This record gives structure tokens, sequence and C-alpha cells, in this order.
DNA sequence: TTAAGCAATTCGTAATCATGGTCATAG
DNA sequence: CTATGACCATGATTACGAATTGC
């Protein structure tokens, strides 16, 4: 935890993975790898070792009215 | 970055300098030829190399009366006041003074003052050495000693003490902006070894210079470089910037030449390693101390002339020099043309009852000029907000999240980097569109003040300036009045109305430029103002003196002329140059634009007599203001008398015509027939005859017909605008009523509007009522969006809101928990929503911020925008075609829509929902009552209507914000409080989510899984 | 050290007065 | 258990202070 936190903020930003500000966090996962552009498995390795917590599963700008 | 051209071959013994002057400055000096201040004059040449220019030889004075003893026409008693008194106890007397060369001299002048004759009297001259010795002169002057060998006894009063540069200004003749000659061997370049940072640095005597006044081939402009700038800091979370903990992350920065469409000089510096972008320069530091060296030494470089920007002053400068001397760099203040001067940071305030109150900062830049374009709008226009975006939007038409945008990857910066260069290339556009500079040097040409007068001063400089620049031309000084205080005297007279609707044609016929034409046509001045005795004991009062209503005498001008009307004279040709010019363009916003050029002109005209009542002020004179009203209410009756009286049923015309209105310069008659091609001609015939019979310039003039017509009250009417005849119809014009005020809702606004348009255009009265049901219905029924519900109002200063309680004044100094560091100030304009509660006592306690209740959900109070903002508008202009009865039927078209509304225990709901039908709570989650199941198939038919239009609403919106983002490939972010387009985005996802799980309730059409 | 001026319509907000309605007492 | 009196509040109307526009 809080390295943790910032590999989940660098690979909500990289754009070759996709333009994702309105789902989930494991369904871009998902999405990338069904495509197969690149997805690494660190990105994975920490959505399996919690529970549903707002601040994993979650995508950076959830709040925010946009 | 790019460097300007190289001043190749000039040589002082042959060649002469020819440059235009843009800031002047004052200098306290060493280094004298073998007086102390020595003047500074900044400039360009007619190729673009950089001058100063240094000036020697001049030292202020005043003037003052020679007192009737035997001291003050005596040399020895001359030399006597030059001489000190070397006693004891006048150290207060010739200390603070002391040994300065005030000297002596003897001048034939006059006062100002009144009329007295044609016979001037001594006046003494005294010079002073410094500018900052006149103030200590004057405390010991006057109630100083003056017992000096019994020369001056006192007192003489002091006459014109004015400003240094104004008084450098007013005796060679340089104005504003203009052009400066050297001749030949009288300037030498390389006398002053290098002080300043300028390509030519001349050093001439202030008696060499020869000023070319603009006209001609003069009346050209050299070429300027303007630059402007914008920044970027990244903050916490709800915590507003502060210099002390928020670096400074990218700088961006545009520059051009003036009279070129296009830039030349784009650059943009960054903290972090960002992406290249095409059209501009990228450099990149790993620290902020690089970033501010860099951005000092490119100013330094490209040493521009002018700054603009938006809100420059009071956020972007300080912040850099307060982030600077946080972080120990000592190289960045030294921002001005001066080797060895650094800036500082500097408060002021400015107040009138024309603009209100406004406190900025300032910042030192000597040479340079500052033109922040959040002051000219503030000045200049009266608007409903002020934001970047919502101006862009009336004019063109367009924290949290960059502190991420920058803690991430580099093509995030090159977004960011992107966005900060489009904002710092809006306000050049803007100063470009709107005809600023242009008319900035047109007013600095025809008053005579600096071009940094006309950000900071309001317009009492400019009638003192030209008031001394008229009075060097006849040998007249100029007296100091003060008084505290006055009273005030009788304004305009107003015709008391006959209130209603009218359907025959009214026109309307007015007297253009009425003040400055009876301030002219009657030779009125100061320096004309004959005293109540000195008439007598001569009796020549026939055509040699005239009398007022108020009851002063006027001398006639076989006499005199006065200084009055020649300034007025000259402001009004500039006047009317500007409208020969606007008469012949073709694009809407241009000619707004010189419209607001000859506005201007104008406001300078009438502000040139309302110098005169101000009994706060410099020299009130409020016997001339006094006349000046009698003539007006005396000439208005005399029209009205006239234009009622002639056209009459038994002087052959058709009918006698009645004047319904008028209001000081205007008369509204109502002349019987219902073609608008004879009522344009008789109008035409009226002004012109009754013109004749008057002085000249004092002229009549048609100006319009309206036709149909509404008067409500005193200043509140409204009609439509006939220019022509075959230009059939203009527009409408809306005097005064609830849709040009900014006092209320758009909803009000749009909907008198709206009212008006069907009531005046289609005259249908039906549609109206429609119209203002179903805006009433879906007010109830809560499907209005909340950009209509918004209220603003301006927050003034603080001890008259202390006075009583206010709403806007509640909201503000009620802090957020999120951010006590960003509130309204003194000044800017407040916006609020009236939410629902229960303390009916007071609305300022039910008012909430905008986006607090957008984020945090609360409910609006529908009545009260029912009865208190919409109802009464609308009694005002509904009731006069009709009855009472028109009250009873829009209460009564309430009355049939007001019976349809829609709005701890209350989480505990759910887990069933009502018949779609009948409104029967009931067990179960079916959507059909058991009365009620036969009729279902048309109860499903219903609703799915209303699903395909969200449905189409929905998509519509969504891709707005993707072409006015211009991207479709990323995601959206804009919450622009401005735009429509957010709020009502968000509303409809919601809209969607109940209407599709209504439609849930019925079973699926099929299968899914197959 | 510097400031353009005043007349207001008009509506809102606050305070005061009036009028009734409800509750408690006393017969 | 009713009837009368007192208190209390609530609502409406009138009078004063304040943003904007007409001059
Ligand atoms: C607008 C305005 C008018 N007035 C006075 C002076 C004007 O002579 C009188 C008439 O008002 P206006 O009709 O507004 O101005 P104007 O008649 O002088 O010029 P024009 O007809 O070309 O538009 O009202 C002022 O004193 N100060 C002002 O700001
Ligand atoms: S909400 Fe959409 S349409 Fe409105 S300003 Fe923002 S991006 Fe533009
Ligand atoms: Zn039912």
């Amino acid at each position: 935890e809080e390295a943790e936190l910032e590999l989940l903020r660098q690979f909500d930003l990289a754009w070759q993975y996709g333009p994702c500000t309105g789902i989930t966090r494991l369904q871009r996962w998902c999405r990338a790898k069904q495509m197969g552009l690149e997805p690494p498995p660190e990105v994975w390795q920490v959505l399996k070792t919690h529970p549903g917590d707002p601040r994993f599963q979650c995508s950076l700008w959830h709040l925010y009215p946009l | 970055r790019w460097l300007r051209p190289t001043p190749p071959a000039l040589d002082p013994q042959t060649e002469p300098l020819i440059f235009q002057q843009l800031e002047i400055d004052h200098y306290v000096g060493p280094a004298q030829p073998v007086s102390v201040p020595v003047l500074r004059a900044f400039g360009v040449t007619d190729e673009g190399f950089s001058v100063c220019c240094h000036i020697h030889g001049f030292a202020p004075y005043f003037y003052t009366p020679a007192p009737p003893g035997f001291g003050p026409e005596h040399m020895g008693d001359l030399q006597r006041e030059l001489n000190l008194a070397i006693s004891r106890d006048s150290r207060g007397g010739r200390e603070l003074t002391g040994p300065a060369v005030l000297a002596v001299e003897l001048c034939s002048r006059e006062s100002m003052f009144g009329y007295h004759g044609h016979g001037p009297s001594p006046f003494l001259r005294i010079t002073v050495a410094l500018p900052r010795l006149v103030a200590p002169a004057r405390r010991l002057l006057e109630q100083g000693i003056r017992v000096a060998g019994l020369g001056t006894p006192s007192f003489a009063p002091y006459e014109a003490n004015v400003d240094f540069e104004i008084r450098f200004m007013v005796d060679t003749d340089i104005v504003g902006c203009n052009w400066l000659e050297l001749p030949a061997g009288k300037y030498a370049l390389r006398l002053k070894e290098k002080a300043t940072q300028c390509q030519l640095e001349a050093d001439v005597l202030w008696s060499d210079v020869v000023s070319h006044p603009p006209e001609g081939p003069w009346q050209r402009i050299a070429p300027l470089r303007v630059l402007s700038f914008d920044i970027e800091c990244a903050g916490r979370k709800g915590i507003f910037p502060e210099p002390e903990r928020d670096p400074v992350i990218q700088i961006c920065s545009l520059g051009l030449r003036w009279g070129e469409p296009e830039p030349f000089l784009r650059l943009a510096l960054t903290l972090r390693p960002c992406a290249p972008i095409l059209g501009a320069k990228v450099q990149s530091y790993e620290k902020e101390e690089d970033l501010l060296q860099a951005w000092s030494t490119f100013i330094r470089i490209m040493d521009p002339d002018v700054i603009t920007g938006y809100n420059i002053q009071n956020f972007d400068l300080p912040y850099l020099i307060s982030r600077a001397q946080t972080l120990k760099v000592q190289t960045f203040p030294f921002l001005g043309r001066v080797a060895g001067l650094c800036s500082n940071i500097r408060d002021s305030s400015f107040q009138s009852k024309q603009t209100g109150r406004r406190d900025t900062k300032v910042v030192s830049m000597v040479g340079r000029v500052q033109m922040d374009m959040l002051q000219v709008l503030l000045r200049e226009y009266k608007l409903r907000s002020y934001t970047l975006n919502a101006v862009s939007f009336h004019f063109l038409g367009e924290h949290s999240i960059i502190t991420d945008l920058q803690n991430g990857n580099d093509q995030t910066r090159r977004r960011l980097a992107v966005y900060c260069l489009k904002d710092a290339y809006l306000p050049l556009r803007l100063l470009e569109r709107l005809m600023v500079l242009v008319n900035a040097v047109e007013m600095a040409r025809v008053t005579g003040v600096p071009l940094s007068y006309l950000l900071s001063r309001g317009q009492q400089v400019k009638v003192v300036s030209q008031l001394l620049r008229q009075a060097m031309h006849e040998g007249l000084l100029m007296p100091v009045v003060k008084s505290e205080g006055g009273e005030d005297y009788t304004g305009a007279t107003v015709i008391e109305p006959l209130k209603g609707y009218y359907d025959v044609p009214i026109a309307t016929l007015d007297f253009s430029s009425l003040y400055p034409s009876i301030m002219m046509a009657h030779n009125l001045c100061y320096t004309t103002l004959l005293r109540p005795g000195t008439a007598q004991k001569l009796g020549l009062t026939e055509d040699q003196f005239i009398r007022t209503p108020t009851g002063d005498e006027f001398v006639k001008t076989s006499v005199r002329k006065g200084l009055l009307p020649q300034i007025l004279e000259n402001l009004l040709s500039a006047r009317k140059r500007a409208k020969a010019e606007l008469a012949k363009e073709t694009d809407p916003l241009r000619r707004q634009v010189l419209d607001g050029r000859q506005l201007a002109l104008k406001v300078s005209a009438n502000s040139v007599y309302g110098f005169t009542g101000a009994q706060v002020g410099k020299l009130p004179c409020l016997e001339i203001s006094q006349s000046v009203t009698g003539f007006g209410r005396q000439m208005i009756e005399k029209t009205k008398q006239l234009v009622e009286s002639k056209y009459t049923v038994e002087n052959g015309y058709s009918t006698s015509a009645k004047v319904v209105y008028g209001d000081t310069d205007s008369v509204m008659c109502r002349f019987g027939v219902s073609s608008v091609a004879e009522a344009m001609a008789l109008g035409r015939e009226a002004a012109d005859w009754v013109s004749g019979h008057f002085p000249s310039p004092i002229r009549l003039e048609f100006e319009k017909v309206y036709f149909p017509y509404l008067l409500i009250s005193k200043k509140r009417y409204a009609g439509l605008l006939f220019s022509s005849r075959p230009d059939a119809h203009d527009r409408m014009d809306c005097k005064g009523l609830e849709a040009v005020r900014r006092d209320n809702c758009p909803l009000v606004a749009n909907l008198v509007t709206a009212s008006l348009r069907r009531l005046l255009i289609d005259r249908d009265p039906e549609g109206a009522v429609a119209h203002a049901q179903d805006v009433i219905s879906d007010l109830l029924c809560n499907r209005i969006d909340i950009s209509q519900l918004v209220i603003t109002k301006e927050l003034t200063r603080a001890a008259s809101d202390y006075a009583g309680k206010q709403a806007h004044v509640e909201l503000a100094e009620r802090m957020r928990k999120r951010d006590p560091g960003s509130a309204p100030s003194l000044g800017d304009r407040v916006p609020y929503v009236i939410i629902s509660a229960a303390k009916g006592v007071a609305a300022y306690m039910k008012s909430e911020d905008p986006l607090f209740v957008l984020e945090h959900s609360l409910p609006i109070d529908t009545q009260y925008y029912l009865e208190q903002q919409l109802a009464k508008p609308l009694l005002r202009i509904f009731e006069p075609i009709l009855g009472e009865g028109r009250a009873e039927a829009v209460l009564l078209r309430g009355d049939h829509t007001r019976c349809k509304t829609v709005l701890g225990l209350l989480a505990f709901a759910k887990r069933r929902n009502c018949c779609i039908g009948c409104r029967t709570v009931l067990s179960h989650q079916g959507a059909v009552c058991e009365f009620c199941q036969p009729r279902e198939s048309e109860l499903y038919q219903k609703e799915v209507s209303h699903l395909n239009a969200l449905e189409e609403r929905f998509s519509r919106l969504w891709t707005q914000c993707q072409r006015c983002q211009g991207s479709l490939h990323e995601d959206v972010i804009c919450t622009s409080r401005d735009c429509p387009i957010f709020y009502m985005r968000k509303k409809v996802r919601k809209d969607l989510e109940d209407q599709e799980q209504l439609l849930r309730r019925f079973g699926p059409p099929g299968p899914e899984a197959w």
C-alpha cells in the first residue's frame, strides 16, 4: 500500500489500453486482454488480493460529475 | 528568442531621430552637465528599434499673486523672498523648504473664475528645484511663516498646482503616443554610458525636441510588440493554490508584431519532460528555479512593448514574485527596462459612482505597459458574468484534475500544454477583435493624457488636461476652490404619461447633444460668469449679457469667448467624424464596435458638463449646472406646447395631435393616422419645423415611429421599430423592462421576451396565454433546468451590506469547508439559487451555491419562483390590454395548471410500486391494477413514446461535448458552470435510468440466452 | 493619492398590527 | 362537559433601504 496506489494510477492513464473513465478497472483489464494489446500481470495481482474496496476497484475520477 | 533588428549607422551630427513614445518617467539624478530631476522617454522607431531618451533641465513651478505692499515690487524683497531667514524661530519656516532655488519672477496674468475685466495683474512665478518640495512649501507659505521683512503678509493663495509630467506635456505640446523628433547636432548618443537596456540611447536638452501633431502622415502607428502569457499551478484537493506550497508547473507565451495578421512567436515552458507540439517550441527542466530563470531571460531578450493577459495583475505576477522569493532565486524580479531595479507588489483602490469600487494590486515595470483585459471589460461593459468562458461565448462562441495530468505521463502533459496555450491565445484575439488598442491610442491623442492613465484614473484628469491646454493660449491661471459641502440642485423634468397600449403610430422627436449645445450657444463658462455686482453700475443689458431661469447673468459673445465651448466643439467634431466613418460598415459586430467608439466620445463630452457640478472634485461652479438644467426644462415644455398647438383640426390638418410622453430630451407625439408613411412625413415636417426657433447648433430631429406601442410607467415602455417604410421593421425596443435588467432569473426575462414577441408581432393573445401556461406547468412538474433559476447580485462595499441583511452577502460570508481561499471579494458578482425550507421570515436563509446544490442535490422552492419571481412582471404586462378579468384569466390559467404538481423515515420505503393506471399502492410487483388490468396494451403504448424521446435527447447532448472538446477518441472533462451543456447532460442519465426501470415492470419481449 | 454628477422607479425585506384559533380553566 | 377568556402565533400590509437605469 502507497506503492500499489500509484501502479493503478499509472495503469489508468496509459493511452494504449483505452479511453476509460466510465467503467470499472478489471473490466478494462479484461477488455485489453481479449484484444491482447499487452496487459501487464501486476495490475491483475493487486485486484485479487483485495476485496471490493472502492479505492482499488474504481477509476480515478469515479467521483467528479463528468 | 527572436531579437530586434540591429541599429546600423546612426551618426548624430548629420542625422536626426524620429521615434514614437510610449511611456514617460521621472528620475532624480546625478551626472549633471557641467537640474536634478531628469525625464525618461521610451519609444520605438519607424522600423522597430527601441529608443530610450534622457531629457535634462526642467523644474516644477507654480504661481501666486504679488501682495500690494512695498515688498514684491522691489527687487531687494524679491531676492529676500529667495533668501532664508537666519533666526532660530524660523526652523519651522526655512528648513523643510530651506535653500532651494524657488527664485523670483514677475509676470502679468489673470485668474480664471468669473468675469472682472480684460485687464491683467501682476503675479509671482515661483520655481522649485524638486517636485517633492512643492508639498512642504505649500505647508510653509500658507500656514507657515511669511513674515519676511514685510514683503508678503499672509496669506496669498497658491494657483496651478498640477502634476509634473502633465506640466511637461502641457508645456511642450506633446500628447499620448506622439511622434517626437531630435534634430541634427542636438543629441548625443554616447554621452550616456548604458544604464538601461535599449538599443539607441540619446541624451538631449528639453528645448531641442520637436513634436509632430498627429494628422496627415503623422497618424500612423509603429510596429509594437505584444506579449500574452498564462501559468499553471498544481494544488491540493479542495485547497485553492497558495504561493508558499504550490509549485508553478507551466508557463505559456504568445507574441506578435502589431499589424501582422498572425503571431510570430509561440513558446511553452514545462517542468517535466514533454511531447512535441507542431507550431511551437517546447523546453523542459527538472527544477522550478531553471523555469523561472528561463522565463526572466526570455522576457529580457524579446523585450516587449505591451504585456496583456486575463487576470494577470491579481493572480499571475504576484504569484510568480512570491514563488521566486520563497525558493531563493535572486535574479528573478528584475523584469523592467532599467538594469538595476527590482519589482514590488503594491495595493491600490479606485472608487466612483459610475463603476463602483475596486481594489487591485499593481506590480512595477518601468518602460513596459500593462493591459489586463479583465479590467478593460469591467470598466467598459455591463454584463452578467465576467468569466473568460462567458465573455468568449458572448463575443466569439465557445484544479485537482491538473495535478494528476501532471503526475502521469508525457502525453497527458502535452494535453495540458495545448490547453494552456489556447488559454494564453484567447485574450489576443479579444484585444484585436474588439478594437481596444486603436481606441486607446485615439483617446490618448484626443485628450492629451498618457497611455497608462486610461487604465488607472477617471474622467477628471482628462478635462483638467484639456482646460490647461486651452488656458495657456490667452494667459489665465486656475484657482483652487474646495468646499465641503454644498447642496443639491434640481435635475430634469419628466412629462406625465397617458399609460397603456397604443395601436396608432407615435413619432419620436428629440434633440441631439443637448447639454453641450446649451453650453455652446448661450456662451456659458467659468471665464464669463458675471458676479451679481460687477454689472453695476454699468447699465448695458441688451446684447452684452443674458439672464437664465435660475437667475444668473452671463456675458454675450461680442465681449468674450469661453473656454468650455471650444473644448466641447473639438469633442463634438471628433464624434461626428467617428459617426461619418461608422455610416459605411456592413458587418454587425464591427458596426457595434464603432458605435462603442462614438458612445465613448459622447460620454467624454457629457462628463465635461458633469465636471462643473461635482462638489467633491477640483473646480465646481453649480451656478452653471443650474443654468443648464433650467434651459433644458424650458426647451422641452416649449417643444410640447408647440407640437400639440400647431397641428390641429382647425388649422387644415386631419386630427389634433396629443403628446403622450416626454423624458428630458425626447417627445413621443401621437399623430392620429394609422399609415406609417403619412406619420413619417408629418413627423419629419414637425422636427424640421420646430428646430427653427433656437440658436445654433440646437436642432430637433425625427428618429423613429413606434407601431404598436406599450407604455407601463415612467422609464418603462416597449414598441416596434421603423427606420424607413420599405425597410419594414427593424426589431423591438424594451426600455427598462424585465428583459434587460440583471437582477432576475433567465426564465423570467425569456418569458417576458417571448410574450412580447407573441403579443406584438403576431398579435395572438391565445398563444401567449398557452405559452405562459406551459412555462408555469413545466415549472411545477419539475422539468426546468437550473441554468434558468440562477440569480446574481453584486457584492459592493461591506458596511452598506452590514446595515441590512441580504441573501448574496450571507452566501459569500459563509465560507465553505472545502476552500477558505476562494470566495467572492468586493466588487464581483455572487450567483445563487433559492432552495425550499420552512423559514418563511427569511429568504436569506434559503440561498445556496449552484455547484453545491448540484453535488448535494437539494430541492427547489417552486412556490417562491411562482409567486415572487414570475407573477408580478406578468401582471404588469398582461393587464393594460384587457381589464381585471385578465388578472383572473392568467390566475385561472394558473388554476387549471396549478393542480398538477410533481415532487429519517423517508429511507425505509420501496419494495413495491403503485399501479400505473390509477395510483393504488398494493402488494406484488406487477405494473397493472386488477380493475385496470384489461386496459394494458394502451398503457404500454403510453410511456414507450416517452422512453423513445428520452433516448433521442441523451445522444444529441453527449456527442456535442465531443465536438466542443475537439477529440473523438478521449474522455470529456469540462465542468464549465457557465455552459448549459453541463448539468443538462447530467439529469437525462437519471431520467433514462428511471424510465428504463419502469418498463421492466412489464416482462421481457423475448428470450436472450438462445 | 485618487473619484465623473443626481433622480428614481421599484421591488424586496422587515416590522408591526390585527385577527382569529386553540387550549385551559372554572362553573 | 361546555363556555368563556386569554395567549400565541401567523399572515398581511405598509414603509424603508438598496441594484440598476434614465438623464
Ligand atoms: C446618457 C447621459 C445623458 N446626459 C444628459 C446630457 C445630455 O445632453 C442629455 C440627453 O441625453 P442623451 O440623449 O442620452 O445624449 P445626447 O442627447 O447628448 O446625444 P445623442 O442624442 O446623440 O444620443 O442627457 C448626461 O448628463 N450624462 C449621461 O450619461
Ligand atoms: S458541457 Fe459539453 S458542450 Fe457544455 S461547455 Fe462543456 S464540453 Fe462544451
Ligand atoms: Zn389500477
